[PDB]
């Protein structure tokens, strides 16, 4: 099967392309997620119940 | 062609080399948000058959839903009264979408055709064909181009004006079931039935990364508001949180008392709460940064198949096989 | 904004009326699902019925009762993820080629073609989402099976070793002129499926075996009778009486 | 003596309660959940409402009258109480007949069941049944067409202390025919047809797949028919007998059989509400 060679090479070129990516430590990613969540924590009605005056479904 | 294992081993070693610490270690002194109680505010009726999908409007006021009766109904959440009702040619529909500009509505299903509608004229505008399998999801990237995912292990980026495929994404092995667009509409992800997810490029049209943390079929996928993470839900009663920059998963959401599958996943505006619908006739509200339950949304008498949160984050709406749409808060 | 509220209330009324009009039509009709193995003759059976009196649809009525049938041939794969959508149908029509007990398929040695059907039927019966759906079974190609069994070149016993220790049922009703070999082959084919059906029936859904060939015009009546029986049995069991 | 009066109060208290509790639970369960709002459940709602009215109105005052041995209210109250009794009793049986006919249509003709029964038609049927029941209770009692013609009857009618049931032949026969004998032959014929269909279906199943593999229908039909027949039969024959020939039945036997009839409202929730959905509803709340 010539087709088999094609898929086998494509799985090799794709894997080579999907291997040379700069990676960062997971601690930095967790810190960034923490910072964003703490930054935008005061603007979501689900987390903090808003007064019934501004609620359109009341 | 025996070098494929070597590259996989190298990728695994590179991923292991950057695992400095677990997310739970960093987020351990945070005071939990505590129990959260939500009550039904509205109940929408009128669907003869059992529902699959829904999509909120961009104004957080209107929403659309599709059912197996062969009918799309555009509701008004504030005054719980209908606006439009569109009969369809084929009664087997599996998806729906709402335009960012509020002018078009798309819906496709078991027939290998994606149809769009012109609300402000209600007649069919164009029919997009070319797929060889059932459609599973579709989203408007803009007012003139749409991205769809079908059951023949492919995705496409259509052009509405000409009705011809522009770019075709290939590389998956199993059926593609769901996708979600980034806030900048420059990248999107997709969850297949081969227990894998991928991060495509809209412009170039080449896959960049592959995550294979799951072990069964993937039914739902969402995307973090920050644009640097996403969450998936599979049939093994687990929700996993991946990260693009680190390139491996960071946290798993599972409980020993639930063994049913997951049908929908969504986030909140702040991203602190993760909402996931189950086959247990109800829904759960996890904690994104702590992996601990925080509430249950009961009230449905059958399977839950839809879920969504408004853009302004004022309410969360669900749709089940009981042919009823409910609005929680 | 008095008109704006009033106008919306005008539209909701126009729809609700349309929905009420359409509900009766939706509830009146009956839906069936057509399914079977490849190279078995489902297309021949469907095309023949109308002249007699990615998806496909068919409309037909018997005794002023509306019936509707959907067949899916575009989505042909071993894994069937779309089958969850068909848990509210009245019945499932299953068609299998009864004469192909000696033929490998796909240029793949595979298994004798009848066995693959058996595996498909077993998977369909034990599905989680089809716990309360009956099955109508059509054993097609009755003449080719009889001729092939009459020929001594191909023997059923070789491919299925359990045929050697098989004895015909005492309640059989062979057609006039039928040789014992044809009757034994037919009833072995029938009870091979009946065993799988009755193993885990649980009393909620049954099976209706049938024999048919090309020259037959009574299938449209058999489907009607089977659907009526299915609904009657469902109603009887609902009231804790059967 | 002293013990008998004490015994009656306890026995009466247990019945008045059970009767109210069963109907209240059924009505609350059917109203709370939308899964149980089936069209065939409307007849059950009407039956439960009728039983609730009977248990709340006629049982307590009847017990008070039988215990006190003297009516303590006016003649108009006596007539109104008799009217309520007759209305509830005659409206608690035609609903059973309607339920039987509905099951007959559901089983015998499965294809035409959807068209023959609609939510709009159920309200019309229920209203017609209630109108017919009210026509034979208030109309011939508020008007004085049911009165008797012997000295004891007129003496009791003049007095304001005795409230006893005296009637002539015509009203007794007509009310008995309207209430009991007409809705009995219909039920018998319907259930015979249903049993025949069930036996035929089971025979077909046994013929089809007997080799690899009778009394449930008998048990269910026996419960449904026997409970009602045993509860309401003797009264609706002594009613004719005592007026056809006098000085044959003592009043105590009359009252005892009539009160035996009242217990029938204490079994309907246990008979017509045994579906698993009702069990789930009962477990969800008040538990
Ligand atoms: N002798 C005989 N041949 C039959 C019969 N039914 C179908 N055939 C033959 O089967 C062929 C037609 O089958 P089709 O209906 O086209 O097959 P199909 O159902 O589309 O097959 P798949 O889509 O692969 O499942 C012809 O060669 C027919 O002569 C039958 O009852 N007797
Ligand atoms: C005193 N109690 C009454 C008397 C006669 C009567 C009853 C019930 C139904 C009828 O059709 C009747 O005629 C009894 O409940």
């Amino acid at each position: 099967n010539t087709a088999s060679i094609a898929q086998a090479r494509k799985l090799v070129e794709q894997l080579k392309m999907e291997a040379n990516i700069d990676r960062i430590k997971v601690s930095k990613a967790a810190a960034d997620l923490m910072a964003y969540c703490e930054a935008h924590a005061k603007e979501d009605p689900l987390l903090t119940p808003v007064p019934a005056s501004e609620n359109p479904f009341r | 062609r025996q070098e494929a294992e070597q590259l996989k081993n190298q990728i695994r070693d590179a991923r292991k080399a950057c695992a400095d610490a677990t997310l739970s270690q960093i987020t351990n002194n945070i005071d939990p948000v505590g129990r959260i109680q939500m009550r039904t505010r509205r109940t929408l009726r009128g669907h003869l058959a059992k529902i699959y999908a829904m999509h909120w409007g961009t104004d957080s006021r209107l929403l659309v839903s599709a059912s197996q009766d062969g009918k799309l109904i555009i509701w008004d959440s504030y005054t719980t009264n209908k606006v439009h009702a569109i009969p369809l040619r084929s009664s087997w529909v599996m998806t729906c979408a709402y335009a960012p500009s509020g002018n078009y509505v798309a819906c496709g299903g078991l027939d290998n055709i994606c149809s769009i509608y012109n609300l402000k004229t209600v007649r069919v505008s164009r029919e997009l064909a070319g797929h060889t399998g059932y459609l599973s999801c579709c989203r408007f990237l803009d007012d003139n181009q749409i991205v769809t995912s079908s059951g023949d292990t492919t995705c496409a980026l259509w052009d509405i004006e000409t009705g011809q495929q522009t770019t075709t994404f290939t590389g998956h092995t199993g059926d593609v079931m769901s996708l979600s667009l980034a806030p900048d509409t420059r990248l999107f992800v997709s969850g297949a039935c081969d227990a894998s997810a991928k991060l495509w490029d809209v412009r170039e049209g080449m896959c960049r990364q592959t995550f294979t943390g799951h072990e069964s079929d993937i039914n739902a996928i969402c995307f973090f508001p920050n644009g640097n993470a996403f969450a998936t839900g599979s049939d093994d009663a687990t929700c996993r949180l991946f990260d693009l920059r680190a390139d491996q998963e960071l946290m798993t959401y599972s409980h020993d008392n639930i063994i049913c599958g997951i049908t929908s996943v969504s986030f909140s505006k702040s991203g602190r709460l993760l909402l996931a619908g189950y086959d247990d006739f109800n829904c759960n509200v996890w904690d994104a940064l702590k992996a601990d339950r925080a509430g249950v949304l009961a009230g449905h008498d059958n399977r839950v198949s839809c879920l969504g949160v408004t853009d302004d984050g004022m309410a969360v709406a669900t749709g089940s096989w009981d042919s009823f749409l409910k609005i929680w808060n | 904004q008095r008109n704006e509220e009033k106008a919306q209330r005008e539209a909701n009324k126009k729809i609700e009326k349309q929905l009420q009009k359409d509900k009766q039509v939706y509830r009146a009709t009956h839906r069936l699902l057509l399914l079977g193995a490849g190279e078995s003759g489902k297309s021949t059976i469907v095309k023949q019925m109308r002249i007699l009196h990615g998806i496909f649809e068919t409309k037909f009525q018997v005794d002023k009762v509306n019936f509707h049938m959907f067949d899916v041939g575009g989505q042909r794969d071993e894994r069937r993820k779309w089958i969850q959508c068909f848990n509210d149908v009245t019945a499932i029509i299953f068609v299998v080629a009864s004469s192909s007990y000696n033929m490998v398929i796909r240029e793949d040695n595979q298994t004798n073609r009848l066995q693959e059907a058996l595996n498909l039927f077993k998977s369909i019966w034990n599905n989680r989402w089809l716990r309360t759906i009956s099955v109508i079974l059509f054993l097609n190609k009755q003449d080719l099976l009889a001729e092939k069994v009459l020929a001594g070149k191909s023997k059923i016993e070789d491919y299925f070793p359990e045929f050697a220790r098989y004895t015909t049922p005492e309640d059989a009703t062979p057609e006039p002129g039928e040789d014992p070999r044809v009757t034994r082959a037919k009833y072995f084919i029938r009870d091979e499926f009946l065993r799988i059906s009755t193993a885990s029936g649980d009393g909620r859904h049954y099976c209706y075996p049938h024999f048919t060939c090309a020259v037959d015009t009574e299938n449209i009546r058999r489907v009607f009778n089977d659907c009526r029986d299915i609904i009657q049995r469902m109603h009887l069991r609902q009231y804790e009486l059967l | 003596d002293e013990v008998w009066v004490v015994g009656m109060g306890i026995v009466m208290s247990l019945i008045v309660l059970a009767i109210v509790f069963g109907n209240v639970l059924v009505i609350t369960a059917i109203a709370k959940f939308e899964r149980l709002q089936t069209v065939t459940n409307y007849f059950i709602t009407s039956l439960a409402c009728a039983d609730l009215v009977m248990g709340l109105a006629v049982v307590p005052f009847g017990a008070a009258h039988i215990l006190t041995k003297t009516w303590t209210f006016g003649n108009f109250w006596c007539e109104f109480w008799t009217s309520i009794d007759v209305l509830c009793v005659t409206a608690s049986i035609e609903t059973l007949c309607v339920i039987a006919v509905d099951r007959y249509f559901a089983i015998t003709s499965p294809f035409k069941y959807q068209s023959l029964l609609t939510k709009n038609k159920a309200r019309v049927i229920i209203l017609m049944v209630w109108i017919v029941s009210g026509l034979t209770s208030f109309l011939p009692i508020q008007m004085h067409w049911y009165r008797a013609t012997h000295q004891e009857a007129i003496n009791c009618y003049a007095e304001e202390t005795c409230c006893d049931f005296f009637t002539n032949q015509a009203y007794a026969i007509a009310s008995s025919i309207v209430s009991f004998y007409v809705p009995l032959v219909i039920m018998v014929f319907v259930y015979s047809r249903v049993f025949q269909e069930a036996k035929r279906q089971l025979q077909k199943i046994d013929k089809s797949e007997g080799r690899f593999h009778e009394h449930k229908a008998l048990k269910t039909l026996g419960i449904i028919m026997g409970t009602f027949t045993l509860c309401w039969l003797p009264f609706f024959i002594v009613n004719i007998v005592h007026v056809i020939q006098d000085n044959l039945i003592r009043k105590e036997v009359y009252i005892l059989l009539n009160w035996i009839g009242y217990v029938n409202s204490g079994f309907n929730p246990l008979i017509y509400c045994r579906s698993p959905d009702f069990r789930i509803a009962f477990q969800e709340l008040l538990c």
